[PDB]
């Protein structure tokens, strides 16, 4: 499938509704769709590129860098979170951890 | 953190960036001889002074001493434990890693450039203090069942879980001090190198061949100085499309989970594989995999 993922921002008050293949980390997608998204790795690999989920459903089986404590709360890595479902979700959501 | 002990069996996360614990370092041996391709060392810090928990297939934290180079405070970086939850030394007090010097020419100046942390490691000094962070891993834990099969596709560092399923699995000592689970099962390794000498822990990893016929297989793919019959040199997705039909044939099994490790980019090829062998047999490889995942069978650790 392809679902919509609004990019929210809680600063300058960003609600970005993207469209996302289901073979395309969340990243990429808004990325390259006019959207200068913040990350490092891009290999799952780091923080920077972290995200908390609002309303939706991503895939995490690529990953490994990862607290089932942390992800328990609905926290992402956009560069590597593929759409299960219409989600919606915050980015620029790395301070939230350490 | 810290005290932050208070549920499931798995010792995820005793230990946190809020709350370092700095281990100390016992040896720190190379791991590729002359003729390899790049530096990758062997190291292994003491656990004493500390509660460190952890098994086979977790992620070890270490922090990089530093506080001016951009600003900020150093931050995390994720390594996978190269040992048995009782360290290196078959006890409790130890364990160790599988570092790689990361260097690259800048994207613009072309500069070589040096990774902190695991520049930091692998010059690292004995006895040298460092800040670990407890363990965070859980997609790719080892299953008490000894019947049950290893597959495990690794390529260079991503040898590292492998060993502690290996090791675990065929180590006198650990055979030992781990009674109540002597493998009787069938576990297959199929690693991916660019050159004979780059073949980390081959002395050992082959030891575990001769006395384990019938429990353990081993594959090497040594890109360098090795050709498939179409001409072109072996990649391990080039090992693996050769046993397609073979693999596909184990993970069919009921009990048979898989473990791939190892820098990103290697899932993509050998997936092409098991698709074209199990599509024969009519059979959509996305969503058998799709479905093995839930089932907890397939285990995708890249990076
Ligand atoms: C779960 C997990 C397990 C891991 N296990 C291991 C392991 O066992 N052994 C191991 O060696 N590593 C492993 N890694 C990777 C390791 O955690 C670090 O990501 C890696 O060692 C980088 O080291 P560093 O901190 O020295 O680099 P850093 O200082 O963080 O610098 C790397 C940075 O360089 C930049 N960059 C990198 N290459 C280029 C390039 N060519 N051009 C432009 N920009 C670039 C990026 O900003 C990148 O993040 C694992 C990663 C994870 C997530
Ligand atoms: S940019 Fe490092 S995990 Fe996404």
């Amino acid at each position: 499938a392809t679902f919509k993922v609004t990019l929210i921002n809680e600063a300058e008050g960003t609600k970005h509704e993207i469209e996302v293949p289901d073979d395309e980390y969340i990243l990429d997608a808004a990325e390259e769709q006019g959207y200068d998204l913040p990350f490092s790795c891009r290999a799952g690999a780091c923080s920077t590129c972290a995200g908390k989920l609002v309303s939706g459903t991503v895939d995490q089986s690529d990953q490994s860098f990862l607290d089932d404590d942390q992800i328990e709360a609905g926290y992402v890595l956009t560069c590597v979170a593929y759409p299960t479902s219409d989600v919606v979700i915050q980015t620029h959501k790395e301070e939230d951890l350490y | 953190t810290q005290a932050k002990a208070k549920h499931a069996d798995v010792p995820v996360n005793l230990y946190r960036p809020n709350a370092p614990f700095i281990g100390k370092v016992i040896s720190n041996e190379p791991l590729v001889k002359e003729g390899g391709i790049g530096i990758v060392q062997h190291i292994k810090f003491d656990l004493t002074g500390g509660n460190l928990k952890y098994i086979e297939g977790q992620s070890i934290g270490i922090i990089p001493p530093g506080v001016d180079k951009n600003g900020k405070p150093e931050k995390l970086r994720l390594y996978s434990i190269a040992s048995t939850r009782h360290g290196d030394d078959v006890d409790d007090k130890t364990i160790s890693l599988c570092v790689r010097q990361l260097e690259y020419k800048h994207p613009e100046s072309g500069e070589t450039v040096y990774g902190v942390c695991s520049t930091y490691l692998t010059h690292i000094e004995p006895g040298s203090e460092v800040k670990i962070t407890g363990p965070v891993g859980k997609e790719m834990l080892l299953p008490d069942d000894p019947e049950a099969n290893v597959i495990m596709l690794a390529t260079g560092t991503g040898i590292a879980p492998m060993r502690t399923y290996l090791w675990r699995m065929f180590k006198d000592a650990e055979r030992a001090a781990n009674p109540e689970y002597q493998f009787k099962g069938f576990s297959w390794l199929v690693f991916g190198v660019p050159t004979t000498p780059n073949i980390l822990y081959k002395e050992e990893l082959e030891e575990i061949q001769q006395k384990y016929p019938d429990n353990f297989r081993l594959t090497y793919a040594i890109s360098r100085e090795q050709k498939n019959p179409q001409g072109g040199r072996m990649y391990i997705q080039d090992r693996v499309a050769e046993h397609a039909d073979e693999l596909w044939q184990l993970i069919k099994n009921q009990k048979t989970h898989t473990y791939i490790c190892g820098l990103r980019g290697m899932e993509e090829g050998i997936d092409a594989a098991l698709s074209a062998a199990a599509a024969k047999e009519g059979v959509t490889w996305s969503d058998y995999q799709k479905d093995l995942k839930k089932a907890g069978r397939w285990h995708v650790e890249t990076y």
